[PDB]
RNA sequence: ACUAUGCUCACG
RNA sequence: GUUCCCGGGCCUUGUACACACCGCCCGUCACACCAUGGGAGUGGGUUGCAAAAGAAGUAGGUAGCUUAACCUUCGGGAGGGCGCUUACCACUUUGUGAUUCAUGACUGGGGUGAAGUCGUAACAAGGUAACCGUAGGGGAACCUGCGGUUGGAUCACCUCCU
RNA sequence: UAGCUAGUAGGUGGGGUAACGGCUCACCUAGGCGACGAUCCCUAGCUGGUCUGAGAGGAUGACCAGCCACACUGGAACUGAGACACGGUCCAGACUCCUACGGGAGGCAGCAGUGGGGAAUAUUGCACAAUGGGCGCAAGCCUGAUGCAGCCAUGCCGCGUGUAUGAAGAAGGCCUUCGGGUUGUAAAGUACUUUCAGCGGGGAGGAAGGGAGUAAAGUUAAUACCUUUGCUCAUUGACGUUACCCGCAGAAGAAGCACCGGCUAACUCCGUGCCAGCAGCCGCGGUAAUACGGAGGGUGCAAGCGUUAAUCGGAAUUACUGGGCGUAAAGCGCACGCAGGCGGUUUGUUAAGUCAGAUGUGAAAUCCCCGGGCUCAACCUGGGAACUGCAUCUGAUACUGGCAAGCUUGAGUCUCGUAGAGGGGGGUAGAAUUCCAGGUGUAGCGGUGAAAUGCGUAGAGAUCUGGAGGAAUACCGGUGGCGAAGGCGGCCCCCUGGACGAAGACUGACGCUCAGGUGCGAAAGCGUGGGGAGCAAACAGGAUUAGAUACCCUGGUAGUCCACGCCGUAAACGAUGUCGACUUGGAGGUUGUGCCCUUGAGGCGUGGCUUCCGGAGCUAACGCGUUAAGUCGACCGCCUGGGGAGUACGGCCGCAAGGUUAAAACUCAAAUGAAUUGACGGGGGCCCGCACAAGCGGUGGAGCAUGUGGUUUAAUUCGAUGCAACGCG
RNA sequence: GGGAGAAGGCACGCUGAUAUGUAGGUGAGGCGACUUGCUCGUGGAGCUGAAAUCAGUCGAAGAUACCAGCUGGCUGCAACUGUUUAUUAAAAACACAGCACUGUGCAAACACGAAAGUGGACGUAUACGGUGUGACGCCUGCCCGGUGCCGGGAGGUUAAU
């Protein structure tokens, strides 16, 4: 406030940080993968959630969630990554794209198959 | 310390109306009389004088129609911290043209309605709804 | 006088 | 007989409580993960200053060699061209800083994790009112001093007065 | 990032340049720049525009157009009108090349293409036919500039996938109120058309010309050559089996994929059981899931649909339009004050601002209206406004500024007083505490919830006598006063700051705020030197307790005191920045000064400062309320979710303790304020009941009966489990 | 204050010219004047004389000989200059300023001396002696059973007499 104060020091716009540092406004990004493993979520849930550490191509080391029943990821195996927090596993803030590269589709899905990467029956 | 005298005038009016008060004394001036005349001429204030020689005290006499006051609202636009000069076509119209904007133009102080037809703009002193 | 604690989640 | 004990009722107040004191809840310690500071250092990136360096070119200076047109008296003059040299200056070399990005044994705290250990610091007068500054102390919340705040509670307890 | 700069800044002598000039010399002067952010650091082509937005704005600079820059990296100049030259020369470099090893090459950020990078962007295509440009008298070369098409759901837009009738309301699925409904006019069908690709015949329109030999009219000595307008000719199409117009056949070749708990258009059955999985936000699953997986059923879009990333929007969540700061985040602890912002009142004059007209110009494109050509649209295009622009002369002078000379109401001076723990320096008083020696005197004192440590028969405690020393000032003393805030209490002098009142006189706007700057700033700390009764961190011992590094008790050092320097913080608080104006009241406190009879502790005003309650108004509410949190103005400070964190890093400051400035990653969907109803309290008040007291007899000990637990067993069926299960069903 | 001569650089010879040797330095005769001179100003005759700059110029090399720092980085100990085992130890040992404890009221404590007497000191507690520690900065925690020391004086024990 005070018009003179604003002339002297203008309104600094709140530079809101991005949720997903995959950099350069990239839709997806490849990842070599290390350590596929099971983790427990926060309080009201209780489960064994499937997750893997992603060694990205640009240099970053993140965790991506393995959405769907069962997976073909192990030790290495190159996978594709998209943006999206799970909102349960604290730390995990990316999603593996099922279908693309070594990450196969979920076995025997019918409803919603672009999600989870399955072809027609 | 008493930097803007014109804003102080318009508060004595606005606060005087709020108290249901008949008259409103204040220190006079050239510009005070100009504004107070434009308010009188359209019909917010019902008569005024400028009684005094050395130390002139301009007193207004506020109008009341019902129990409600006549001046619904009144506010300083071109305060001294931020002067506001508007062009002919860019002159405002308060309350969609049924309240007035007092505007100091080069041919004396006048209403925004008079300033349009006269064909000139100026410093918009106050809105009077 | 002083005198501790209550394992998790659950009322569209 | 109503002081205390157990329960209940009504009014009133405080409340960080609301499966509603069998309430909530603090910090250390243990374990897991993540980001993060310090760290003997190590390794790149950019860059300042102080120098050396001098390729080509251009400009100046010309003992040396050399020559179409001008002037020639057919001796040679002028003028050029090589070559040489001086200045500017590129690559490159040296020293020393600056900054920035990686990385480092170990280490300091921080965050996060359904059901670990130790206590109970706060919320009620939370059982020593709490908190703020500061100093010392202490496994841990914290405790104690000095000063400050009310964002403290009760005032039919006395026994006698407003 | 607060200082930077020596050809640096000027001037001249010379010198160069197309030309002005430190562009370059020689001297001469020693400046120039910078808080209106220099310098340094990071990032970046710029604009017309694009995108979003109601608009202001925010974002942005692909595609078309203008300008700049660069050409393997780093230099350099030459040649010309024009370059320090994109396929020029020249060096030096790195990295590929060819070498007969002496020496030679080479430069796709022109078009295709490769590897590589990547989440990801295209064919070693086709033609100069048009449209430019280069060349030339032109006949035409060359033109991967233009034109096209390969590829690509990557867009904006169009048409497709059939169209009538169809009851047995088929079956099969699917729910079943096993009666039936439902998918469902859906299908199968029963009639008709054939768009669209797929075959085939016709076949526009991109094309103006160019060229020949010609007539005339120009040209001229000339009916020659040349030129122009009539004028006769033949032809030119990459795209191209064009666009398009007719015929072939027969529904034929042509539909997904999201979603379905709320937000948000749309329901059930199974399978699973806090597992498997969904998740944009809230949140779904613990054996009857509308949220998970499946199925049907629906809904929403459909040649695309979802997800993803990215910008604006909603977000008035950086608020200029358009927010706030008593308690939610947020008033610096309080002053002084330069630069800066703002400034009472009255005439005169300039016109800087402002306003009015003036001409220029805002390249064309898009964007916007009236039109037009694509069969329609998309696209294309003609004109119009628009282009909210920025400059330029002329006036208007109200307002603001500049410059006048005032005026006196703000502000200040003097004059006489009033009150006050305002300050600083020096004295001195009385009570008491501790202690010191002395008299008396006989067992305890002290302390606590209760005890003990402690102190005492060496004679304490108690009592009195005389000292010594230190610190603090009972009562007065108050919702009293003073101070900017911090803060300041015995009495007396010394020096000293302000406040207020009374009526004048004087000055004549001298004012208000204040980033940096600077001062003062409780307590605790810190340094050097004094002092040291009481008190008392630390510390010790005795208790308490499960433990008690606490609370309680007995001891007790730094410190609290002083002088001088530092520190620079507090819930430094009315959690409320300073100054000024304005708008109903009541009761008081406190200090003035008037009018009246002091006629008797009064009668009646009117200034300061102050406490309490309340009106309008405001506020989320609580509350504030003429001492505003009301209504307005001036300026400053500050705020932008909670944690991380007032922390780290650097800077400054400090002897240190540390202060001050002040982030980011990461993480959470809350954190927060006020108030409401309960419940609770080792909160308060009032009551009650074999609740307790006052009794009386019991259980708990024994044996036995019964009933549970457990254990045993082939089975010891099952249920009931604090009170309110256990001689219970 | 330092570190710091940190490190690391570059320039130097000779000869001309600026200036037929200059900024300066010392300044004679001369000109006036004051008082009375071993005068003042005043002017500069010689004489002396760097250091620069610009140009030349020789050598492999110009501070050309003699002369005359090696430098930097991490670290233990001692703050420092100093002192020490004459003659195998120069150090981290001693001292040191500063720090604390402690004694000492002056005929001081203490010291040398059968003593007289000196020193301490012709000083007087901001002084003196002893002891430890060792600039400076941040600090210096707990124990008084043992041994010493200080104070206390009842009781017990206790010599000479
Ligand atoms: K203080
Ligand atoms: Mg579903
Ligand atoms: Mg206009
Ligand atoms: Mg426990
Ligand atoms: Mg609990
Ligand atoms: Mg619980
Ligand atoms: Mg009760
Ligand atoms: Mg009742
Ligand atoms: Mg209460
Ligand atoms: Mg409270
Ligand atoms: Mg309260
Ligand atoms: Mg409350
Ligand atoms: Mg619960
Ligand atoms: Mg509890
Ligand atoms: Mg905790
Ligand atoms: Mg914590
Ligand atoms: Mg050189
Ligand atoms: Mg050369
Ligand atoms: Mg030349
Ligand atoms: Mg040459
Ligand atoms: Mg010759
Ligand atoms: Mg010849
Ligand atoms: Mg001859
Ligand atoms: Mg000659
Ligand atoms: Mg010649
Ligand atoms: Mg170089
Ligand atoms: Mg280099
Ligand atoms: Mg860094
Ligand atoms: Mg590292
Ligand atoms: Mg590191
Ligand atoms: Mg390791
Ligand atoms: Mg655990
Ligand atoms: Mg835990
Ligand atoms: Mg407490
Ligand atoms: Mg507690
Ligand atoms: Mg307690
Ligand atoms: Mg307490
Ligand atoms: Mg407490
Ligand atoms: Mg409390
Ligand atoms: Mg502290
Ligand atoms: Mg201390
Ligand atoms: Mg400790
Ligand atoms: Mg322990
Ligand atoms: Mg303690
Ligand atoms: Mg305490
Ligand atoms: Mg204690
Ligand atoms: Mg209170
Ligand atoms: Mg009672
Ligand atoms: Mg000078
Ligand atoms: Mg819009
Ligand atoms: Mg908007
Ligand atoms: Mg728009
Ligand atoms: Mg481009
Ligand atoms: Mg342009
Ligand atoms: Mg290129
Ligand atoms: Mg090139
Ligand atoms: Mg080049
Ligand atoms: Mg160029
Ligand atoms: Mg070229
Ligand atoms: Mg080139
Ligand atoms: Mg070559
Ligand atoms: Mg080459
Ligand atoms: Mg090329
Ligand atoms: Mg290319
Ligand atoms: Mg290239
Ligand atoms: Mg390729
Ligand atoms: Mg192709
Ligand atoms: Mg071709
Ligand atoms: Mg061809
Ligand atoms: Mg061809
Ligand atoms: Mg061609
Ligand atoms: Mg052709
Ligand atoms: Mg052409
Ligand atoms: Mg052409
Ligand atoms: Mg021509
Ligand atoms: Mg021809
Ligand atoms: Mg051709
Ligand atoms: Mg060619
Ligand atoms: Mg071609
Ligand atoms: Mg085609
Ligand atoms: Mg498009
Ligand atoms: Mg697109
Ligand atoms: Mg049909
Ligand atoms: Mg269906
Ligand atoms: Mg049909
Ligand atoms: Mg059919
Ligand atoms: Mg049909
Ligand atoms: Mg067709
Ligand atoms: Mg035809
Ligand atoms: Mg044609
Ligand atoms: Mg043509
Ligand atoms: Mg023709
Ligand atoms: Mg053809
Ligand atoms: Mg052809
Ligand atoms: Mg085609
Ligand atoms: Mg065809
Ligand atoms: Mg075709
Ligand atoms: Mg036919
Ligand atoms: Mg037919
Ligand atoms: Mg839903
Ligand atoms: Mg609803
Ligand atoms: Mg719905
Ligand atoms: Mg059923
Ligand atoms: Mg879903
Ligand atoms: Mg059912
Ligand atoms: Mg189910
Ligand atoms: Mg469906
Ligand atoms: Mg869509
Ligand atoms: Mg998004
Ligand atoms: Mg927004
Ligand atoms: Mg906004
Ligand atoms: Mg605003
Ligand atoms: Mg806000
Ligand atoms: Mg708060
Ligand atoms: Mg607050
Ligand atoms: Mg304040
Ligand atoms: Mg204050
Ligand atoms: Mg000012
Ligand atoms: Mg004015
Ligand atoms: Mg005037
Ligand atoms: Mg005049
Ligand atoms: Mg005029
Ligand atoms: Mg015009
Ligand atoms: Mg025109
Ligand atoms: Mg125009
Ligand atoms: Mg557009
Ligand atoms: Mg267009
Ligand atoms: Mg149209
Ligand atoms: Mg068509
Ligand atoms: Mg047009
Ligand atoms: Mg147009
Ligand atoms: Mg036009
Ligand atoms: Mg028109
Ligand atoms: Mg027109
Ligand atoms: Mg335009
Ligand atoms: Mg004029
Ligand atoms: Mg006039
Ligand atoms: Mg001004
Ligand atoms: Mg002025
Ligand atoms: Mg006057
Ligand atoms: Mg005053
Ligand atoms: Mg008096
Ligand atoms: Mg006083
Ligand atoms: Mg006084
Ligand atoms: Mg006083
Ligand atoms: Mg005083
Ligand atoms: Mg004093
Ligand atoms: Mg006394
Ligand atoms: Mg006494
Ligand atoms: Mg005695
Ligand atoms: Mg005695
Ligand atoms: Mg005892
Ligand atoms: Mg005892
Ligand atoms: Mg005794
Ligand atoms: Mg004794
Ligand atoms: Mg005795
Ligand atoms: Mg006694
Ligand atoms: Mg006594
Ligand atoms: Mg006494
Ligand atoms: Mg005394
Ligand atoms: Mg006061
Ligand atoms: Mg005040
Ligand atoms: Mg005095
Ligand atoms: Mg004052
Ligand atoms: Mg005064
Ligand atoms: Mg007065
Ligand atoms: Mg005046
Ligand atoms: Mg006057
Ligand atoms: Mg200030
Ligand atoms: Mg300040
Ligand atoms: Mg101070
Ligand atoms: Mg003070
Ligand atoms: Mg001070
Ligand atoms: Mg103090
Ligand atoms: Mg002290
Ligand atoms: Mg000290
Ligand atoms: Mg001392
Ligand atoms: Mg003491
Ligand atoms: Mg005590
Ligand atoms: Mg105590
Ligand atoms: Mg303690
Ligand atoms: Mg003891
Ligand atoms: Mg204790
Ligand atoms: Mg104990
Ligand atoms: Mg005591
Ligand atoms: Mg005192
Ligand atoms: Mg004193
Ligand atoms: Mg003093
Ligand atoms: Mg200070
Ligand atoms: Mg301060
Ligand atoms: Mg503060
Ligand atoms: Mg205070
Ligand atoms: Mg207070
Ligand atoms: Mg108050
Ligand atoms: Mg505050
Ligand atoms: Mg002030
Ligand atoms: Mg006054
Ligand atoms: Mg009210
Ligand atoms: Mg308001
Ligand atoms: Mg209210
Ligand atoms: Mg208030
Ligand atoms: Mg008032
Ligand atoms: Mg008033
Ligand atoms: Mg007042
Ligand atoms: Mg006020
Ligand atoms: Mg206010
Ligand atoms: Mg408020
Ligand atoms: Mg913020
Ligand atoms: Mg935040
Ligand atoms: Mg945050
Ligand atoms: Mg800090
Ligand atoms: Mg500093
Ligand atoms: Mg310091
Ligand atoms: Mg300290
Ligand atoms: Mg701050
Ligand atoms: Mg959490
Ligand atoms: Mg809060
Ligand atoms: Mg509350
Ligand atoms: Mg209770
Ligand atoms: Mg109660
Ligand atoms: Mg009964
Ligand atoms: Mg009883
Ligand atoms: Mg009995
Ligand atoms: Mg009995
Ligand atoms: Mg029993
Ligand atoms: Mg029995
Ligand atoms: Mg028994
Ligand atoms: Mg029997
Ligand atoms: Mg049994
Ligand atoms: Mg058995
Ligand atoms: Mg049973
Ligand atoms: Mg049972
Ligand atoms: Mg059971
Ligand atoms: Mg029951
Ligand atoms: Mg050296
Ligand atoms: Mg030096
Ligand atoms: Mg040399
Ligand atoms: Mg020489
Ligand atoms: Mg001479
Ligand atoms: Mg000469
Ligand atoms: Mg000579
Ligand atoms: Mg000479
Ligand atoms: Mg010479
Ligand atoms: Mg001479
Ligand atoms: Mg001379
Ligand atoms: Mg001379
Ligand atoms: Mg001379
Ligand atoms: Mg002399
Ligand atoms: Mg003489
Ligand atoms: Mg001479
Ligand atoms: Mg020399
Ligand atoms: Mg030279
Ligand atoms: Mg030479
Ligand atoms: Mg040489
Ligand atoms: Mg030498
Ligand atoms: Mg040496
Ligand atoms: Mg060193
Ligand atoms: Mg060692
Ligand atoms: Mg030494
Ligand atoms: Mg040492
Ligand atoms: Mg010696
Ligand atoms: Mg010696
Ligand atoms: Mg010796
Ligand atoms: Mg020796
Ligand atoms: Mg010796
Ligand atoms: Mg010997
Ligand atoms: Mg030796
Ligand atoms: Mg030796
Ligand atoms: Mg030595
Ligand atoms: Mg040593
Ligand atoms: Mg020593
Ligand atoms: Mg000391
Ligand atoms: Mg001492
Ligand atoms: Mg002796
Ligand atoms: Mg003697
Ligand atoms: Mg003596
Ligand atoms: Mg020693
Ligand atoms: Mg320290
Ligand atoms: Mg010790
Ligand atoms: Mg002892
Ligand atoms: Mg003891
Ligand atoms: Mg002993
Ligand atoms: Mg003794
Ligand atoms: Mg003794
Ligand atoms: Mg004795
Ligand atoms: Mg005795
Ligand atoms: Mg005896
Ligand atoms: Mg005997």
């Amino acid at each position: 406030a005070t018009v003179n104060q604003l002339v002297r020091k203008p309104r600094a716009r709140k530079v809101a940080k991005s949720n997903v540092p995959a950099l350069e406004a990239c839709p997806q990004k490849r990842g070599v993968c290390t350590r596929v493993y099971t983790t427990t979520p926060k309080k009201p849930n209780s489960a064994l959630r499937k997750v893997c550490r992603v060694r990205l191509t640009n240099g970053f080391e993140v965790t991506s969630y393995i959405g769907g029943e069962g997976h073909n990821l192990q030790e290495h195996s190159v996978i594709l990554i998209r943006g999206g927090r799970v909102k349960d596993l604290p730390g995990v803030r990316y999603h593996t794209v099922r279908g693309a590269l070594d990450c196969s589709g979920v076995k025997d899905r019918k409803q919603a198959r672009s999600k989870y990467g399955v072809k027609r029956p | 310390s008493m930097q803007d005298p014109i804003a102080d005038m318009l508060t004595r009016i606005r606060n005087g109306q709020a108290a249901n008060k008949a008259a409103v004394t204040m220190p006079s001036s050239k510009l005070k009389v100009a504004i107070a005349n434009v308010l009188k001429e359209e019909g917010f204030i019902e008569d005024f004088k400028v009684e005094g020689d050395t130390k002139p005290e301009l007193e207004l006499t506020l109008k009341y129609f019902q129990g409600k006051a006549v001046v619904e609202s009144i506010q300083r636009v071109s305060r001294p911290g931020l002067r506001i000069y508007k062009r002919k076509d860019e002159l405002p119209k308060v309350m969609a043209g049924l309240g007035i904007a007092v505007v100091s133009t080069s041919k004396g102080v006048m209403t925004d309605r008079a300033a349009r037809q006269a064909g000139l703009g100026g410093e918009i002193i106050c809105y009077v709804a």
